[PDB]
């Protein structure tokens, strides 16, 4: 239903839609919720750290719910579990930036835009670090203007075909 | 702040620590101290110092097993964290003694008067920093003498590398918690191992 | 040709399109045929039950009618080959639902939704399990009417764009 | 039937066995008999069971190397079996007679008076049971006196697994034969040691 | 900015669009551009020699104009990059068509269209090899045809909804 | 030439050594001498010939280490092409000697009067030239009597392949530099072992 990531396996949603993070998913600023749009992405997109950290998420959330019997110190199912969970090839990526001083993704930051005009946000995209600290918004100009450019391109074509017919 | 026309940079951070009992969780309290949540209770200390705890050579890993005192999430992490070394051979350096199944580890670093080197690139004092550099990565940044080197030729001013087991009490001043660093280790481990 | 997932290795097709099943694929029912549009989903989408045993049947046939001459036993190349034909990660995550009585995939039974109006078909998705049977259509009833909605959306963009110019 | 409009749900079930020249296919017939086809013509019989075969406990796993009369399709089945149990040093439970080079290996796993206990979770039981449910996934579940636990504390009432090699004879009246059982435990195989 | 491959590690992007292939890139023929738009597909894509090639040289430079102080001789980083840097997929697909007498690619020399109306260029495609040489044109003349296709079909959707609106 | 309308087919073709600095690159020079560069400077000759040059068995591998006088990057290789050598327990079949931290490392393969066989399929001088395909692929193919094979089952006229130590002198007349052969070979490594 919906996702086909890791959330699928229990159909998820929570929601009708959005896949909303909870008070405890988040730190501060109580509850968060996506449009099923942007969550989706994570149905195809494999090298993403946020869609990364949904699917650990939702995980720890399964294997609290259900399977809570075995001593409750099942800790380990995480050794194999992983394999179907994240993209090692992304923290590569990130140790590789590091080495090198390129601003690499920590994981726990992100930033996403929010239209004022509907609510429609876009999928969090990792706030970088760099030299012991985050970089400025000034940085990432071109990024946050990219994924600006994209959110209006959906609405658009959505229009296009959609709205009209 | 607004770009375009109306979208706004908006940001979340993220609450890991409810990850704790199904991800062990690393992070930092400051450069000679870092951590390891292993479950709700429990953990393991790391510690950078000078000073050393085990003054032999004996390091009784398969009494341990047939003993089987130890918890084991501590073991499989200990476990881990040993296999990934690159190139370890040189035993004389690990030292361990798991007295009644508690866990204490010792790495003897050859941190040698390096005033100005990069001889100390292909030792075993740069293979077990490579090891740690991962399991704290995103506070084992501050660990280092140096900067972004290649984690390849690492050095730092301590000597030895103490892991043992404690009780979990939030040290997590300098880094928030995180799965990453284990779950990055766990996904390669052995790849590094020279027969010909 | 057309295809770019294992069976472009030797173009494939077998026919102008649709890459047919026969009759020793599948258990009764003689042929089935789909079309180039659903098969070539293959091409990109990776994490797909059904998409990894096509790839191993076309395989097992590439293996047979070429390079039958290593003492007819080559049973052994699968154990290399195995890393280009399969994904690995669908498998742990059905024996993680396995684990948690989470429906799971067992990789014997699909559905597909068939435009009797057309002959169109979609690509087939798992018919899941759940404690030793087969799940209910009342099940998957989202995700029925997912794909239906997806059929549709498909005729109507090919429409807008191509039939009119 | 008919969802939205005129889209009419159809389905499909594949027939595994034209793929038996190619990979090998697991099967089960009931819950103590289990098979794996490795060819058109043989393939391995596992079966869970209260009476020991073999009575020692020597496993002349190097001299049946040496001499080199077994199947390499059977052996390399069974290292791959093999290899994938975790944690396994314990290895008084395995036992193993080549004669001639037949194949017959036999798991004495300590399926102990378990009435009611979550110990039998640390032990080798436990470890070959895993790799057995993997090999016969989909036929597996019959096998175990437990539902849905996290195979990693599971049970049975049999107390020996053992695996010889037999002709093929269409043994699957439980479940259809299936490639993913092998083709999963390929994939990762060794990825579960202790070494610290 | 633009790309999210490997290149992305310092934005990249060398001139406005097209990360162009210098003179010691290539074998003759000086410098070749692509456009963003084909560049692009790499973002996405992950089985595709050509793709592999980029990440693999952006590496290279980067890890020559950064990190060059590791005594000059970090050869060995490679051994840890290269699960960050190329599909291993498509070495087994290549090393297994080899085996059966399948044209395969060696990676050394890629084919694309270019438009000659526009200056647009197709991502390239690797040229295959059979029997120790290069296959004719009219081999592939099917790829060529599709590659064509596509390149139509996207300056005709860009015009529909982009040109006009 | 112009496909469709006015799409012209055109092509380039890559240089891949200037890849040199950051990975080695393999190239092929004619059927018995293939080349590894390793670097800048220096590389890595492998000859297939009917010529030992080791009369010995001693293969001082552990003193390799102790010594350490050798090149790292070059023992790195040596170390991941024998990994990858399936089923390989024929330690006989090896020999080699770091005199002086020198590398020279010796193959002798069992080439038996294989007029007409199919028997040399299990045997070690069939795991040897797997690996060495893999190494040299793009120019190996000419290094074999047959044709497309599986790599499973695959002969040579020569007895011995032997590895040593060279200065680059950009011996690739025959096929060009690539990177792929050991990229390819990291990947994936040791994942043929037998042990049942
Ligand atoms: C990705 O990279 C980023 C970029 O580097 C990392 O971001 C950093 O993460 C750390 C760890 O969470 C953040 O540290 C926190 O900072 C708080 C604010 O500190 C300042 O204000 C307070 C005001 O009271 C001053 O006291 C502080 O000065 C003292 O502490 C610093 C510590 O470094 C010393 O250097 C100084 O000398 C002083 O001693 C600063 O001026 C800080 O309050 C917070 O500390 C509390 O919380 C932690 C964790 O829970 C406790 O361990 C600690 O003991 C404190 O807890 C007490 O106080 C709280 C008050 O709310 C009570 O609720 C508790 O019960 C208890 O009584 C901590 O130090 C850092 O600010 C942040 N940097 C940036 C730029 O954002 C990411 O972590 C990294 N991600 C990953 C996964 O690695
Ligand atoms: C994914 O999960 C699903 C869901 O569980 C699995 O689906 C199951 O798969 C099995 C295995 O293929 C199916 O079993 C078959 O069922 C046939 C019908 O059985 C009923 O009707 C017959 C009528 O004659 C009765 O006799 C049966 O009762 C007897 O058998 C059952 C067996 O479980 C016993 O429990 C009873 O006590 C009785 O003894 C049932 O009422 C059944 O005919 C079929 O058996 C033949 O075929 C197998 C395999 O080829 C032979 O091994 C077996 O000996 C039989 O062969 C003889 O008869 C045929 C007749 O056509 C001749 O052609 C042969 O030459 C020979 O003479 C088998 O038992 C099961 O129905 C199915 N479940 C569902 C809900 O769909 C998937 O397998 C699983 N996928 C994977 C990969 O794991
Ligand atoms: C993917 O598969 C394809 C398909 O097989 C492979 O493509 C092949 O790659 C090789 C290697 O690069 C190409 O070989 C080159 O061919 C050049 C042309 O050869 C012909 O013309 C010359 C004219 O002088 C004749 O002399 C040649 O005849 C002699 O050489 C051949 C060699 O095989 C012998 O068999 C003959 O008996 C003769 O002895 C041919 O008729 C050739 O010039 C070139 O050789 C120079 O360059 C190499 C590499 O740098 C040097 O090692 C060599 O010593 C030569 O260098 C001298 O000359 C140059 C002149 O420019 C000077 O600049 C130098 O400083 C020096 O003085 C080489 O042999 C082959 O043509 C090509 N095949 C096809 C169909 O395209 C891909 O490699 C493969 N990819 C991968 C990664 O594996
Ligand atoms: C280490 O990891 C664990 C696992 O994620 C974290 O533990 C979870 O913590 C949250 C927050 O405290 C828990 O959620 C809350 O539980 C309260 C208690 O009721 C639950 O538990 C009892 C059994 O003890 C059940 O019988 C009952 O049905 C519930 O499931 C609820 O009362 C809370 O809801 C109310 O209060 C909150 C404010 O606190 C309001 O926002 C709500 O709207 C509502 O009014 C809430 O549901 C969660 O259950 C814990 N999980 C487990 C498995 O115990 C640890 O916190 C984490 N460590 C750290 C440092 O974070
Ligand atoms: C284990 O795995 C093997 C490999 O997949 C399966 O074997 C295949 O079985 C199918 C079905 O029986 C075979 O296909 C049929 O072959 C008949 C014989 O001719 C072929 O073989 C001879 C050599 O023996 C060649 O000289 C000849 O050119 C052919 O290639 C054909 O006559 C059949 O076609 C006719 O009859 C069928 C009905 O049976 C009609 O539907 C057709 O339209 C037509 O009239 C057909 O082609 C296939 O060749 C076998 N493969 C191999 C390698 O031998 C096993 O069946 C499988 N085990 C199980 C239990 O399924
Ligand atoms: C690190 O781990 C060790 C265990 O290896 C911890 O010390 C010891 O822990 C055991 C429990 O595992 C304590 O046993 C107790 O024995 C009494 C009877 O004498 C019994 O009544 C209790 O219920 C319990 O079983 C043992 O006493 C304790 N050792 C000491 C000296 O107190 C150690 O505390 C851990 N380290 C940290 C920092 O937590
Ligand atoms: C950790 O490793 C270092 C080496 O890198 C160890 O220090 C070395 O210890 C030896 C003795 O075992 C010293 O050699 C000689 O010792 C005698 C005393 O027995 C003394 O009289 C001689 O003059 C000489 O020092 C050696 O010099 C010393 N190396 C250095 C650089 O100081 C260290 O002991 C190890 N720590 C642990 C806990 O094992
Ligand atoms: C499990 O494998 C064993 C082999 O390890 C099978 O038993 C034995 O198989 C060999 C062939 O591999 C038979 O050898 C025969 O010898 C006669 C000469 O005496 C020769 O004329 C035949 O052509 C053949 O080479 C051997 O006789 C046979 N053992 C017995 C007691 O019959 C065993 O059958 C396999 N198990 C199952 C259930 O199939
Ligand atoms: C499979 O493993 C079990 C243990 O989990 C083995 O059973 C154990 O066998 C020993 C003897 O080797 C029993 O100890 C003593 O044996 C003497 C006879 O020599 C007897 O007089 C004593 O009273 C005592 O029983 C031990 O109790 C027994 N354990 C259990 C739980 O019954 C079993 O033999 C192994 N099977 C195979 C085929 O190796
Ligand atoms: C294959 O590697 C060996 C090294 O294992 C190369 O031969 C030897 O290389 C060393 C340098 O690593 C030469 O050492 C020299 O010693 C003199 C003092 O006598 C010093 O002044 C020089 O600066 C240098 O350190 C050694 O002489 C040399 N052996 C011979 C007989 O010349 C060997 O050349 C390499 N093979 C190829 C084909 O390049
Ligand atoms: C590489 O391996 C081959 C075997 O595949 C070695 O050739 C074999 O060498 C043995 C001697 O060690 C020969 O056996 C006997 O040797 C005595 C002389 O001591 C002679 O008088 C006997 O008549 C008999 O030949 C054996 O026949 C021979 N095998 C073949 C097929 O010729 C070879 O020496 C090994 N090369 C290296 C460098 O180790
Ligand atoms: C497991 O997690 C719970 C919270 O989810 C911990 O509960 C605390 O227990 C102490 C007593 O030991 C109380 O003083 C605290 O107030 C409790 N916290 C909360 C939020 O209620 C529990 O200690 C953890 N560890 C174990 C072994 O259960």
């Amino acid at each position: 239903g919906t996702f086909t990531w890791t959330l699928s396996d229990s159909e998820g949603n929570e929601t009708p839609g959005g896949y909303c993070l909870t008070r405890w998913m988040l730190i501060e600023a109580e509850l968060k919720c996506f449009g099923n749009t942007a969550v989706a992405k994570c149905n195809e997109k494999h090298d993403e750290e946020f869609c990364d950290m949904l699917r650990l998420f939702d995980f720890n959330k399964q294997a609290i719910q259900r399977l809570k019997s075995p001593a409750q110190m099942s800790i380990q199912l995480i050794n194999k579990a992983v394999n179907a969970l994240i993209n090692d090839q992304l923290i590569m990526k990130n140790h590789l930036r590091d080495m090198m001083c390129i601003p690499y993704c920590n994981y726990s930051k992100y930033w996403y835009l929010n239209h004022t005009s509907s609510g429609r946000t876009s999928l969090p995209k990792c706030w970088l670090v760099s030299n012991g600290s985050y970089l400025n918004e000034t940085h990432f100009s071109d990024d946050i203007e990219q994924q600006a450019d994209n959110m209006i391109t959906e609405m658009l074509q959505k229009e296009y075909i959609d709205r009209q017919g | 702040l607004i770009y375009k026309g109306s979208y706004e940079l908006q940001t979340l951070e993220l609450n890991m620590e409810t990850l704790n009992m199904t991800m062990p969780l690393s992070c930092t309290k400051n450069s000679s101290h870092h951590y390891i949540r292993v479950g709700n209770e429990t953990g393991l200390e790391l510690t950078l110092t000078n000073t050393s705890i085990i003054n032999h050579k004996f390091c009784n890993l398969s009494d341990a097993h047939k003993r089987n005192l130890y918890d084991h999430a501590l073991m499989s992490i200990l476990s881990t964290f040993h296999l990934s070394i690159p190139n370890f051979n040189q035993y004389e350096a690990m030292s361990c003694d798991f007295n009644g199944g508690k866990i204490s580890v010792q790495y003897n670093l050859s941190h040698a008067y390096a005033v100005d080197a990069a001889e100390h690139c292909g030792t075993v004092a740069n293979g077990v920093l490579q090891t740690f550099m991962r399991m704290a990565w995103g506070g084992s940044y501050i660990a280092l003498d140096s900067g972004c080197g290649n984690w390849d030729c690492i050095m730092t001013s301590y000597q030895y590398l103490i892991i043992q087991n404690t009780t979990w009490e939030d040290h997590c001043q300098f880094s928030r918690p995180s799965p990453i660093g284990y779950l990055g280790l766990l996904s390669q481990r052995t790849r590094d191992i020279y027969i010909s």
